[PDB]
């Protein structure tokens, strides 16, 4: 798995960073890392794609990017409705085709 | 054997000379004996595109993926390669040729599009 | 709206089988590559199984490679999952999803666009 | 459809009917309309000796290991595929017909070197 | 170079020109001249059936499963690869072209048959 | 009357090595697969190897699948089997049985009709 | 290999069950499962082939069946004649080709 | 005379990179196929990467698999190797030599010929 | 690897043989054995190839057989010249492609 370990905080209005660390083949290779936001609940939302891609209906709040081994998802200024638990995932090299990431949990 | 001296050998036995026959398909008045020698050449060429659109361009014996239908003359199989010449055969299920082609046709454009999405995976 | 609606699910005992069927509208069902993704109850997500937009092509990831059907009707609009020799392991929610794989004409995606809210399957 | 029935299609809905259309390539005053059905052959001919040099000799649709320039009429990839005919397409990349065929030779004889070398180790 | 601009240099720096000889093969009084092309097309399809009978139907340069014999010119391997043109090459071994040929034709149906059985074992 | 008859055999040092071969009749000997099965002494059944009937291909189990040649002489009637580089692990009845796969044109069998009463291998 | 537990036993007259367990792939998905009668000295004899054929030579006594991944062959009424080692055995998928099971004895 | 130079080397840190080269002369380079072997201080010999002679081909030795790319330009008569990811199990002489696979067409070797006198790398 | 196991060595002009073991299927089936010579500082020179062969440059000093799956470089009449290490390597199928021996140095 991808390991996004456990936790990130922060207090309304600061930015924090969620991070996703592979291995060597698979994030290193691919650039297809997407991050999903899950509520308690409901089912995930997509974030990001790619590497820094955005779906509509996401807002200029969240961004990314990936550097060697380690990809992060950056929210540029939380909101309580952001407490939800992060995921990430990514292309494994038509030999598992997804890695989901341990997830980890977000708290405003 | 030779030319066609499998013709009355069991559609097994005569798997075998495949080779044979393929060779001697190739090997105003006179305007008369050219049109027979261009019409050759289509009729070689129309067969050959058949085999290419099948996805069995360059064997003389070669498989696919429509199975056979126990409607299209059902004559067991033992008996079918042990105790009938081609030429019975060809008469056994001269009705559904037309189907069995159409559906060879088929299933090779299901082969080649899914073969072309696997190529696009990282 | 695109949604995707799942169905099925229960108890089912160790050794069991059962079949899930998601419906899907709000786009062209045939367009697009689905899959199956799981949430064990703490273990948030897993992928389980991909099939292209011709239902022609499934992968699974290898855990239940011997064990359960990824299929489509795209005449229906139905992506379905048929799960035998099921194990407690199996115990999640089982999510209809759209994405992963594409045509190669169209701008592989290799990520999941849209989620339904997921079947309940404990085993 | 039909032959050609799917010329006003999009390209990508066009790739479907490739074996319509190459089935009806094959399906003194009389010399020439000899002349005509034997230049027609040599033609038909002519592509399949591509298809054979460019190493996509059975296939109706192959892939090739020479990338896309983007000066080649970049069009997007959605684009071509979703929103054009290849009516269209042919005339969009009519001047880098000769440059792509010649990069598909080339990116042949260089795969069948290697694999000539690679059958030569023990 | 051009056509035929390799037919003085060594065998081997010659199999780097394949592809300009094999595309000039295809690119009353008037009867004679369609008598001619049509000639020629017959002959280009004799030599695409052996490539196809041999199971080499899609390459300019295949390998094949019949050892070399050495009674058959054995001119050792470098010294006619880097020391003698194909002009030569053709005439030290021009009283086995036929020998060879059978044999090329035999070791295919014997891989044939071997691929079928193959493809039944479940 | 079909018939398989076995001869070769005897004991051999560890390491070393011989040739076993059988005679067959009552059948077209071209017409069938063939293989050998070894009957170890206490185990009494494990297959070793198996050739076509135009003796082109032949299968081997792993454990002799460096050491063992399983072939064919359709004009003599004869299946034979060369064993290199012995182990006392070898030591057993060899078999000489028709079956298991065929020509692809004739009902595959995948079991064996026939048995010789074998050679005995000791190692 | 596949197993066939010893012992099966009966008075003549009684019908018996011989079984043979396989794994999952094996006689799970291929319907090629043999069994043989094995005489302490001679040759062994086909009795069952496929799932439930059975070669000419072979009288009435001896039938079988298949489920789930295991097998077993079924004597109708047994004779003292039986007193054999039986033997299933079964394709392996072009992988190993042949599988036995450990024989099991038969005692009237 | 045959002369194969190599230059490059020198310290790096574990995690590192660096390059090196050799440039050789006295036969015709775009004729033979090259490679590097390594010598820990200590092993003496291990094989490490070959190269064909068109540049076109190339094979590692699995501990280098993922790290290291094998290179040449046959108009600057220059063999080359970058290696990344450097272990400190990465120190050795690295030689550049002249031998094993061939064109097909001439007199395969499966061994090496000529030697360079290597460049040092430490990590 | 190989096994050329230390040492050998000898008085000036007797003869001398370096073994040089493999396993099974490397030296057992491929011909392709070469020995080289290494100086204490200098690059290798090779002496044998093959089997039995050996390049222009090296005199009859050195010559060499195989046998199973075992190999040997054999001096003739050894010279204080000749105290270098010597390495035995050989082909590996297309799979490791050349396998080094452990080297074995050579005292006059
Ligand atoms: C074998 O051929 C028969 C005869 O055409 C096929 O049966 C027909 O299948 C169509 C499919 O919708 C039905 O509408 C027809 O009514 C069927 N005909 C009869 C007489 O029942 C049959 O499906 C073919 N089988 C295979 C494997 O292709
Ligand atoms: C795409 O086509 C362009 C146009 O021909 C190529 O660019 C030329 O590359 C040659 C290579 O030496 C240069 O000399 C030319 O000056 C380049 N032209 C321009 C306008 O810059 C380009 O390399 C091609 N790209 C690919 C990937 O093939
Ligand atoms: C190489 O060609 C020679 C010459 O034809 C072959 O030798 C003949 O083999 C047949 C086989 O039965 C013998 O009957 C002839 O008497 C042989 N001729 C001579 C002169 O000895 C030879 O076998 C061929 N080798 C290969 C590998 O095909
Ligand atoms: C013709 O029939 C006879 C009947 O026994 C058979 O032996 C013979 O081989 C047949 N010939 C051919 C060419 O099949
Ligand atoms: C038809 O096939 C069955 C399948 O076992 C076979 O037993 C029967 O003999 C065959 N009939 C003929 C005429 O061959
Ligand atoms: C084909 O149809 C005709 C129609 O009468 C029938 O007589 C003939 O036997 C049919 N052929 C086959 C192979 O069924
Ligand atoms: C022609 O254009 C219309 C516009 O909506 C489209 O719906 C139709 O499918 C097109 N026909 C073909 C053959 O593409
Ligand atoms: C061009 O490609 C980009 C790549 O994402 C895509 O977003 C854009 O919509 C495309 N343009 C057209 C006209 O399709
Ligand atoms: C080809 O060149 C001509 C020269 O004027 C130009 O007009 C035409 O648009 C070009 N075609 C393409 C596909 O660029
Ligand atoms: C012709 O012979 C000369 C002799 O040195 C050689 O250099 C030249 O390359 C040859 N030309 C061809 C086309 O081989
Ligand atoms: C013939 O082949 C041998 C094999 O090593 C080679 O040494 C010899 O030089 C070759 N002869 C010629 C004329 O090339
Ligand atoms: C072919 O046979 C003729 C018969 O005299 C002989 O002169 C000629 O040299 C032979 N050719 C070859 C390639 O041996």
């Amino acid at each position: 798995a991808l390991t996004q370990p456990p936790s990130v905080s922060g207090s309304p209005g600061q930015s924090v960073t969620i991070s996703c660390t592979g291995t060597s083949s698979d994030i290193g290779s691919y650039n297809y890392v997407s991050w999903y936001q899950q509520h308690p609940g409901k089912a995930p939302k997509l974030m990001i794609y790619d590497v820094t891609q955005r779906p509509s209906g996401v807002s200029d709040r969240f961004s990314g990017s990936k550097s060697g081994n380690t990809a992060s998802l950056t929210i540029s200024g939380l909101q309580a409705d952001d407490e939800a638990d992060y995921y990430c995932s990514a292309y494994a090299g038509r030999q598992t085709f997804y890695i989901f990431g341990g997830g980890t949990r977000l708290t405003v | 054997l030779g030319f066609l001296g499998a013709a009355g050998s069991t559609m097994g036995a005569a798997s075998m000379t495949l080779t044979v026959q393929a060779r001697n398909l190739l090997s105003h008045w006179g305007i008369k004996q050219l049109q027979a020698r261009v019409l050759a050449v289509e009729h070689y060429l129309r067969d050959q595109q058949l085999l290419g659109i099948w996805g069995c361009s360059g064997k003389l014996i070669c498989c696919t993926n429509v199975p056979w239908n126990s409607s299209w003359s059902n004559r067991n199989l033992s008996e079918i390669w042990d105790n009938m010449t081609w030429l019975q055969w060809d008469k056994e299920i001269s009705n559904y040729t037309q189907i069995i082609y159409g559906l060879l046709e088929e299933s090779q454009n299901q082969q080649e599009k899914n073969e072309q999405d696997l190529l696009a995976l990282d | 709206e695109v949604q995707l609606v799942e169905t099925g699910g229960g108890l089912v005992q160790p050794g069991g089988s059962l079949k899930l069927s998601c419906r899907a509208s709000g786009y062209t069902f045939s367009s697009f590559a689905m899959s199956w993704v799981r949430q064990a109850p703490g273990k948030g997500l897993e992928w389980v199984s991909l099939i292209n937009d011709r239902g022609g092509l499934t992968f699974y990831v290898d855990s239940v490679k011997g064990r359960f059907t990824i299929s489509r009707d795209n005449s229906k609009n139905t992506l379905s999952l048929q799960m035998h020799s099921l194990r407690d392991g199996d115990t999640a929610v089982y999510y209809c999803a759209t994405g992963g794989m594409s045509s190669a004409l169209q701008s592989s995606k290799y990520y999941f666009d849209f989620w339904g809210q997921g079947a309940l399957v404990t085993v």
